[PDB]
């Protein structure tokens, strides 16, 4: 569905094919998690020839992958957090915002942040309202997974 | 006996986001005793100068300071007085230092709020930009939400830069044209302001 990669140190990685919806492991089967945001930017790049990758983010929610290798394609579950490869220019998520929901945003042109970051923003900001955080994304970026503000929806109890 | 000359020493001694005091000074008056000044005020977004409402609304002769009001938060305003007698009006002032309105809340919401058309599974949503003058703050932005039409939940998202016109929400399972009900919110510095009215857009 959506570009993304997908690591685990020790497996090769894995990546989201968008023709068909599953994950597929390392078209060269020899590369492994890797240590930089910008080296993650690379290899988005890499198994995405065809996309004009310009930034990547973690995703929101963990998910569960089946059929991890090693290299050369070689013992073939573990949950992972997955990285987004982000298309061109930047486009902010769409949220829902349930009936009695809250769309909350907040944009710092002196802060360059990371996912993490924005994420204890948006649900520390729920909280002291007495609500429950449920989507967010990032807003403006200012560097390979680094951002300017971040766009949440807060819910009643 | 002839029009007065031009007043003198235009202050804007204090400025809101609507109103503003001002102060002057009287020139000569040229034989016939001035009865009357007027204010007038100057933007980037305007036609030249232009005439602008004032407390008392209408400054007599003898009366050398007022409060505008009615002005546009967050532009940039120059002022100038002029005097007026019997024989006429008077030679405009030369114009006051240039003073930014306050920021406030935004008013206007984006018009012809619209959409259509666009690749496979898109939904394409368009909107006429805010113009700078009716933004009434810095970090100006948009909101664009949308949900399937003849359902509760919206979609929203946050348009952080204030020349948009447009956003494309890309999905591969959003159906094709099917009907979606649209609107287009703003927002800047000093908080949320209103959604437009809601329209119906088809994707593609």
């Amino acid at each position: 569905a959506e570009p993304q990669i997908a690591m685990f140190c020790g497996k090769l990685n894995m990546h989201m094919n968008v023709q068909n919806g599953k994950w597929e492991s390392d078209p060269s089967g020899t590369k492994t998690c890797i240590d930089t945001k910008e080296g993650i930017l690379q290899y988005c790049q890499e198994v995405y020839p065809e996309l004009q990758i310009t930034n990547v983010v973690e995703a929101n929610q963990p998910v569960t992958i089946q059929n991890w290798c090693k290299r050369g394609w070689k013992q073939c579950p573990h949950i992972v957090v997955p990285y987004r490869c982000l298309v061109g220019e930047f486009v902010s998520d769409a949220l829902l915002v349930p009936d009695k929901c809250k769309l909350l945003h907040q944009e710092r042109m002196d802060v360059c942040e990371t996912h993490l970051h924005w994420h204890t923003v948006a649900k520390e900001s729920c909280s002291e309202k007495s609500m429950n955080l449920h989507d967010y994304g990032m807003l403006l970026p200012c560097g390979i997974d680094k951002f300017r503000g971040v766009e949440f929806v807060c819910c009643p109890l | 006996g002839s029009p007065p000359g031009p007043p003198e020493d235009v202050t804007i001694d204090e400025i809101t986001d609507t109103t503003a005091q001002l102060s002057w000074r009287p020139g000569a008056d040229n034989h016939s005793p001035i009865t009357m000044y007027v204010v007038q005020a100057r933007t980037p977004f305007s036609v030249g100068w232009q005439a602008v409402s004032t407390v008392p609304e209408v400054i007599d002769g003898k009366t050398f300071t007022a409060t505008v009001v009615g002005l546009n938060p967050w532009v940039e305003y120059e002022f100038r007085v002029v005097a007026a007698n019997l024989i006429g009006i008077g030679e405009p002032s030369r114009p006051s230092e240039n003073r930014r309105t306050e920021e406030a809340l935004p008013e206007v919401t984006p018009a012809n709020v619209s959409g259509g058309g666009g690749s496979k599974s898109e939904l394409v949503i368009t909107w006429e930009t805010v113009p700078e003058e009716l933004q009434n703050g810095g970090g100006f932005g948009y909101v664009v939400a949308f949900r399937p039409f003849g359902t509760i939940s919206w979609m929203q998202t946050v348009v952080a830069s204030p020349d948009a016109s447009r956003y494309v929400f890309r999905n591969e399972s959003l159906p094709p044209f099917s009907p979606y009900e649209v609107k287009v919110g703003v927002y800047n510095n000093k908080g949320e302001g209103s959604f437009s009215p809601v329209t119906v857009v088809y994707s593609a």
